[PDB]
RNA sequence: GAGAGGAGCCUGAGAAACGGCUACUACAUCCAAGGAAGGGCAGGCGCCAAAUUACCCAAUCCCGACACGGGGAGGUAGUGACAAUAAAUACUGAUACAGGGCUCCGGGUCUUGUAAUUGGAAUGAGUACAAUUUAAAUCCCUUAACGAGGAACAAUUGGAGGGCAAGUCUGGUGCCAGCAGCCGCGGUAAUUCCCUCCAAUAGCGUAUAUU
């Protein structure tokens, strides 16, 4: 991940759904299938409100860091074409 | 092709106009199996009242339009789902109400009604459909409420909360709490005031004070369903 | 986020009241009142606990 | 007779931060702003202001202190 | 059917009577020993600590 | 410089003229199945979508029985935050009330504020009569008239920090602490409640390569 700046990917299982914290690193953490590559890297969705609107199976776009789990390396910010920030406030629907 | 259909009432027959388009839309058994659905409801941005639990709604999922009405509620620190009075605004509630099943991440609209008059923006509520189910498991908070009748250091008799000795023994070694943020338990049933009883807490409350008991009564969605 | 909380993710939560019947009998403590009676009475009986040994 | 658009409709606000008027203006927002930090050098240095004004010295309004010594050793 | 449309006229009936009429004391969320019956705590279910 | 394709042919002042004939070679269209007519670049998708299917020969110029008839040169306009340029979203008083405001454990300074009450001017975006510019329109240049009180003519993008419930979740030698909280008893024509600071500012954030 060192090629391409944004990778695109689907939404394999939001894992730990079932967490008590509302905006822990548990709740916020992806599980994503990347296209290209194959591999399955979990990815931060950075609210529990954007977690409500990362759905199963979609193609969601994904983005890195820079600086409760330190490692987990990715970031999602698109959930099937719309950013997920511009569906976090009512800008646009999906 | 053609399709011959029997059974057809004269409201489309005798009311048919080429105008209103036919849909020919295919079910599945899924889809013929009534039952309650788990639904991942967030308002419209552009609706402007808020939804209301028991009002009815006008729902657009699968091939068919219905009016039933659902039942909002939070899943909350995932514990359980304690069920809201009304959709919280810009955020996923889970609602649930009785009508056909459908297979999840079905996404769907909803609306409140009908009609051309609406000033403004008819689409009620948009979401995906989380999964499908019988005998929902949806709690509401019902809390038991009373004063403190003498106080003591550190037990309070404490009253019209309970009306019987019976009741005082079901809930006889409950978890009593004071808005203080005083917690207590219900220990035994004092025998003369009828209803009142003994409870402990962990400090010396005041008359002042009000005595909750914080118990999770179940609430079961309505059926009725009309297309 | 704090740049990631909305505005109405920072509503104030509003304290109830007593009801009218109670509004006879006072403040009803919620938690500001009751820790300053417990801090205040810890303060009383750790005195005397020194004052005891004493 | 025909469905009228909304404001928040043609203009898709949403949820956005809460701003201020003297933001909505960055030359208002600098102006309010240089007022302010000239406010605060008047609190920490010595201005001049003019000398003495119409009256002619009332003398060393704002008292005087005795032991204090406000000056750069050299 | 208007024989359809007709009892399920009638359950809309009652049920928008429902919405209207009170509200019973299990779902009004802080109830006491003056809002409800005698025995009527006894006859529930409920979770509580 | 070479041009459905070899092979030949014809016109003219100038062509081995091919978007002209004659066979042969490779396909392919109308048919009443004998016969016939047939041999371009531009457009969209492509090896989830982003620059008009614009108006004219009016200028300058070219060709014909020739002042008329013809012009895929050229001109006029439309989109465009990739840039680059100028700069709106206000200016100015008066009184009333408050006594602190600010800055580095104790210091240092002297006028500061108000979701306080009122008063003034200023209008430019825009709406737009006209006339003009033009092949015709438009932009421009003129331009009468309307055109500001915040709940509006409704500035953004990032970050930092505070406060909060009869709510929730977790830990533990009561009353503490944590993470957090659009979710609270009722109530949706129900409610009228809480923000501060920093940066760039019609622009700004983010990711990787990086220098």
């Amino acid at each position: 991940f060192g090629g391409s700046s944004h990778a695109k990917g689907i939404v394999l299982e939001k894992v730990g759904v079932e967490a008590k914290q509302p905006n822990s690193a548990i709740r916020k953490c992806v599980r994503v299938q990347l296209i290209k590559n194959g591999k399955k890297v979990t990815a931060f969705v950075p609210n529990d409100g954007c977690l409500n609107f990362v759905d199963e199976n979609d193609e969601v776009l994904l983005a890195g860091f820079g600086r409760d789990i330190p490692g987990v390396r990715f970031k999602v910010v698109k959930v099937s074409g719309v950013g997920l920030l511009a569906l976090w406030k009512e800008k646009k629907e999906k | 092709a053609r399709l011959v259909i029997e059974g057809v009432p004269a409201e489309f027959c005798k009311n048919f106009q080429p105008r209103m388009p036919i849909l020919v839309g295919g079910l599945s058994a899924t889809e013929d199996r009534f039952g309650f659905v788990q639904v991942r409801i967030k308002r419209h941005r552009w609706h402007k009242k808020i939804l209301k639990t028991g009002d009815p709604l006008i729902f657009s999922l699968g091939w068919r339009r219905f009016q039933t009405l659902p039942i909002y509620s939070i899943w909350d620190n995932r514990t359980r789902n304690r069920m809201l009075k009304y959709t919280p605004e810009h955020m996923h509630c889970f609602g649930t109400f009785w009508g056909p099943l459908i297979a999840p991440n079905t996404s769907f609209c909803c609306f409140q009604s009908f009609s051309a008059s609406n000033p403004g923006f008819r689409i009620a509520a948009t979401g995906t459909v989380l999964s499908v189910d019988e005998s929902t498991e949806i709690v509401k908070k019902l809390k038991l409420v009373g004063t403190p009748w003498k106080i003591f250091k550190n037990t309070a008799f404490i009253k019209d909360m309970f009306n019987s000795s019976l009741e005082i023994a079901k809930f006889e070694g409950a978890a009593i709490r004071t808005v203080s943020g005083i917690r207590g338990q219900i220990k035994r049933a004092l025998s003369k005031p009828e209803g009142y009883f003994r409870a402990t807490f962990e400090d010396k409350i005041l008359l002042s004070d009000i005595v909750i008991l914080k118990a999770w009564y179940p609430v079961k969605p309505k059926q009725f369903y009309n297309p | 986020m704090s740049s990631l909380r909305h505005a109405i993710q920072r509503r104030a939560h509003k304290e109830r009241a007593q009801p009218l019947e109670r509004q006879r009998l006072g403040i009803l403590e919620k938690k500001k009142d009751y820790r300053l009676r417990a801090r205040d009475y810890k303060k009383k009986q750790a005195v005397l606990k020194s004052l005891r040994q004493k | 007779g025909k469905r009228q658009i909304t404001w928040q409709i043609q203009k898709n606000k949403g949820l956005t931060p809460n701003r201020k008027k003297e933001q909505r203006n960055p030359r208002v927002k600098k102006r309010k702003k240089y007022e302010e930090k000239q406010k605060k050098l008047r609190s920490v240095k010595a201005v001049y202001k003019g000398g003495e004004g119409p009256g002619g010295y009332q003398g060393e309004l704002s008292g005087i202190k005795t032991n204090l010594v406000k000056s750069v050793k050299l | 059917h208007e024989r359809r449309q007709a009892k399920i006229a009638e359950q809309i009936r009652k049920l928008e009577a429902e919405l209207v009429a009170k509200r019973a004391w299990t779902l009004a969320g802080e109830a006491t020993a003056a809002d409800r019956p005698v025995n009527s705590l006894l006859g529930e279910d409920m979770e509580f600590d």
